[PDB]
């Protein structure tokens, strides 16, 4: 494949920007402060450093916030005492017990293809780039960045059949955040489309929209509907559209996944940035 | 009976540079002329400039800019070191300006662009030629500028300032005459501004027989702008001759200035630092040493304010270095700066620093 | 090639040496220095000077006294003497400084990508900067360069 050969040649480094910011958290940091720091710094994921281990043990992302929130929400009347007073490691101990998952990483000199493969290989969205002489984490490689790069160099959806179209995880307008978070946990998918009284799609609650709870300090109430939640702030595609023009749509709007819908604006499936880079590997 | 080096017959002494005589060389056959800097090994070892020259050669041997004198080859002998370089008939730009008057807006602009391009090349190569003057700007038969004495030049290393107070006091930056610390290019800009004034006016902007008032003027950044001077270039000089390096024109801001841009040829071109304590400097340094050993960290005392400390990693079993330096901020306060020394590196550096801070003054 | 310089006055000065079968070679005078340059094989060579009717040696240069009491200068032209960097390596054998304003020009405080930052002046790289310890947690930061790119890493560390 022409795309696959081009990715096999380009070094990760070529995608690292001129001057970037990196936020690293010591595992002994109180996990609440940890999420609050993501919001304040304007970052979606951060590497973790165990001082006793003297190495990067993992990554702290929004899924971790979703996970805690769901595993530990009791009600709006009580504090998530757990979240409020728990360290990153105290929770990493709980979250990953007899089930163990090491740190996944790439080298700047390592291939772009090698990196794209590593994301699907370990089923992740954030990849830390580490230089082996320094051991220093330099950048966090994301699907959105790799795709914007491939699309920068690029000079039907029903025929190629790309994306997930069967047993699609979605919520209603009325659905509480807690319920929705529980879905993100059981299904393990980036976003959930919001459907009306009819199967038609009105909005979309993303793994992202879950940070506003951290940001606005509103996580203490998860009984609130998904629409109530999304009030702080739609994009669709059809099966009768070319992949080149559909890839073009995702990067021009800088969206992590597009909705495959019918004429009556009723859900048919979803085509993630994930699936795209895979089909091109 | 002709004295030769390479196949060039050593002729007349063109001048005496920073570290040695400069003589003409006319090729045995072709008649080609070269500029030959003679560095006596025994003398370059007397002044402890042996390292300086090693670096100077290294840099200049890989540089290739049209407005910087080319270093053809360096010939070593048991006795002396011969730097074969490009010869230019025109000689000092200084004498040009002495002989002829000041240059016309058009002619001056050309030569300023030419000079600045080279100055830029240097910087773009971590080299900062301090001592930049009309006396070190040479001209060829076609009136093209040529930067020449890299004896006072220095390197720019990530995280360090230079101290040496180099060059003629007329062209010397206020911070250089002040003997304060500097990054490097700002002091080359301050000189280039003086060069620009000299081209346009044919005199020096800061100049007096009374040396203390020459210095007052420099630190007061005050110079006279003659009535013939174009307000746009006056503007450029006002920006280039700032006493504050933080407020001074950058090689980019000059490039962007409309006077410069005109007919310009294509060929050219809530955070806190460290910890701040109000104690007596001697107490501060004693406190750092009594805390560094309180962490079992190996160190070397450079200055009574510079300290090079090393730490053994208890896990990865790897050495990690850092440099500690005290500066005077206020007339009332001081601050301990932490610099990382290159051989996770960055994280281990932070940990190293952190430990100290928790047991230290603001 | 080796340099032969006679420092001190004279009308006529010559170099006799083992290299030129002790023939009188005339050194050209510039000023108070009389010089000649000639390549000699990597070996031992003895020489003397014929300075205005008298035969001398440079007292400052190494000599050798003969079984016959002949005093001549000596020169061991070493392999190392030929190559510049080989020779330069062989040749090598208060008040607190004021705070440079540069170290206060940071890239974090001063729509757009929050991860993306301005390019720094080389002078502020590897320097430790920190934020006030609020909530018993220290926040350290530093900009480091890897190749032609830069990374400002900030550690959230409890104390
Ligand atoms: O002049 C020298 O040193 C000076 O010593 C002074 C002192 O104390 O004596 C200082 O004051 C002064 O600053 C210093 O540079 C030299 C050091 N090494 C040398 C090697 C050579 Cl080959 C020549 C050389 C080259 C061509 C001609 C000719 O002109 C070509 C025909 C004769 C003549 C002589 C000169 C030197
Ligand atoms: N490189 C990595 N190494 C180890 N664990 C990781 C890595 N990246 C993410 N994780 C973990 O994978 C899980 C899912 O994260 P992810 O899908 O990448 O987040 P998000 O979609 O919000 O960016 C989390 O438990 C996170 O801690
Ligand atoms: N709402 C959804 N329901 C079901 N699958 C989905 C949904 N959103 C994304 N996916 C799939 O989840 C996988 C991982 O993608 P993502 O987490 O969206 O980056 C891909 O195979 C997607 O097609
Ligand atoms: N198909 C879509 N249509 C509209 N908004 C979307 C869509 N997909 C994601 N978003 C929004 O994109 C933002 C960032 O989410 P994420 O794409 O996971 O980074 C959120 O505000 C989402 O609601
Ligand atoms: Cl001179
Ligand atoms: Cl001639
Ligand atoms: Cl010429
Ligand atoms: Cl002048
Ligand atoms: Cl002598």
């Amino acid at each position: 494949s022409v795309y696959t050969t081009f990715m096999k040649s380009h070094r990760c480094y070529d995608l690292i920007p001129t001057s970037s910011k990196l936020v690293v958290f010591d595992t002994s940091l109180q996990v609440k402060k940890a999420f609050f720091a993501l919001v304040t710094n304007g970052v979606r994921a951060a590497p973790l450093w165990d001082s006793k281990k003297q190495s990067f043990v993992g990554m702290l992302t929004i899924t971790d916030f979703i996970n805690i929130l769901h595993r530990y929400y009791k009600s709006a009347l009580v504090q998530i005492y757990e979240l409020e007073e728990h360290k990153i490691e105290t929770w990493r101990e709980v979250y990953l017990q007899d089930s163990f998952k090491p740190l996944v990483c790439i080298s700047p000199n390592a291939s772009l293809f090698d990196a794209v493969s590593s994301l699907i290989r370990n089923k992740i969205h954030r990849l830390p780039v580490i230089d082996p002489e320094s051991g220093n984490t330099l950048y966090i490689l994301t699907h959105k960045r790799i795709l914007k790069f491939l699309k920068l160099f690029i000079t039907s959806l029903e025929e190629l059949q790309i994306g997930t179209y069967a047993n699609i995880a979605m919520v209603r307008t009325t659905t509480p955040v807690y319920v929705a978070l529980g879905i993100f946990v059981q299904h393990r998918v980036s976003a959930l489309p919001v459907v009306d009284e009819k199967g038609r799609v009105v909005d979309i609650y993303s793994k992202f929209d879950v940070i506003n709870l951290a940001a606005e300090k509103t996580y203490n109430n998860l009984d609130v509907s998904v629409t109530k939640a999304l009030q702080h702030r739609v994009l669709k595609c059809y099966l009768h559209e070319t992949l080149e023009a559909i890839i073009n749509r995702l990067v021009e709007a800088e969206v992590h996944r597009l909705v495959v819908v019918d004429e009556h604006d009723v859900v048919k499936g979803i085509v993630s940035l994930s699936d795209i880079l895979q089909a091109l590997v | 009976g002709r004295v030769k080096i390479g196949h060039y017959i050593l002729g007349d002494t063109l001048g005496v540079g920073t570290f040695g005589k400069v003589k003409v060389g006319k090729h045995e056959l072709t008649g080609h002329k070269v500029a030959v800097k003679i560095l006596n090994r025994q003398k370059i070892r007397s002044l402890d400039v042996v390292g300086k020259i090693r670096r100077e050669i290294q840099n200049l041997k890989l540089f290739r800019h049209p407005h910087i004198i080319k270093l053809y080859q360096v010939i070593s002998t048991p006795s002396d070191i011969f730097m074969v370089m490009e010869y230019v008939s025109g000689g000092e730009l200084f004498d040009y300006i002495c002989k002829n008057g000041r240059l016309d807006e058009k002619e001056s602009r050309r030569l300023f662009q030419q000079i600045l391009s080279g100055v830029d090349y240097c910087h773009r190569h971590m080299v900062v030629h301090r001592d930049l003057k009309p006396e070190n700007v040479l001209l060829d038969a076609h009136m093209n500028a040529k930067i020449a004495d890299f004896g006072l030049s220095n390197m720019m290393s990530d995280g360090e300032f230079l101290r040496t107070s180099c060059g003629s006091p007329n062209y010397a930056a206020p911070e250089v005459i002040s003997g304060r610390l500097y990054a490097g290019p700002e002091v080359d800009i301050w000189s280039s501004g003086v060069i620009l004034y000299a081209l346009l006016c044919g005199t020096l902007p800061f100049d007096d027989d009374h040396v203390p008032t020459l210095f007052k003027k420099i630190c007061d950044g005050i110079f006279y702008t003659p009535q013939y001077l174009n307000p746009s270039v006056i503007s450029l000089l006002k920006h280039m001759l700032q006493v504050d390096p933080m407020k001074r024109a950058t090689i980019k801001d000059i490039r962007e200035h409309e006077w410069f841009k005109q007919d310009l040829p294509k060929y050219l071109f809530k955070w806190h630092l460290g910890i701040r304590s109000q104690s007596r400097p001697n107490d501060i340094m004693a406190e750092v040493c009594r805390a560094i050993k309180q962490l079992d960290y190996e160190w070397k005392v450079v200055n009574p304010y510079y300290l090079r400390v090393r730490r053994k990693n208890p896990v990865t079993s790897t050495f990690s270095k850092m440099s500690l330096q005290l500066y005077q901020v206020d007339s009332r306060t001081y601050l301990l700066d932490f610099r990382s020394i290159d051989d996770s590196h960055t994280i281990e550096f932070f940990e190293m620093c952190a430990n100290l801070i928790k047991i230290l003054a603001q | 090639p080796t340099v032969f310089r006679w420092t001190g006055g004279g009308k006529e000065v010559y170099l006799s040496g083992s290299f030129n079968n002790w023939s009188k070679l005339p050194l050209t005078r510039s000023q108070n220095n009389f010089v000649a340059i000639l390549d000699l094989p990597e070996g031992e060579h003895q020489y003397k000077f014929f300075v205005d009717g008298q035969w001398t040696h440079d007292p400052s240069e190494p000599i050798v006294t003969s079984q016959l009491g002949t005093v001549n200068n000596i020169i061991q032209v070493k392999k190392t003497d030929f190559e510049v960097f080989d020779a330069l390596m062989v040749d090598s054998q208060k008040a607190p400084p004021i705070l440079p304003p540069h170290l206060l020009q940071v890239i974090l405080n001063k729509s757009c990508d929050p991860a993306l930052l301005p390019e720094p002046n080389h002078v502020m790289l590897n320097h430790l900067y920190a934020l006030s310890i609020k909530d018993g947690v220290m926040v350290l930061s530093a900009t480091h360069r890897y190749k032609k790119k830069y990374v400002t890493t900030l550690l959230y560390k409890p104390i």
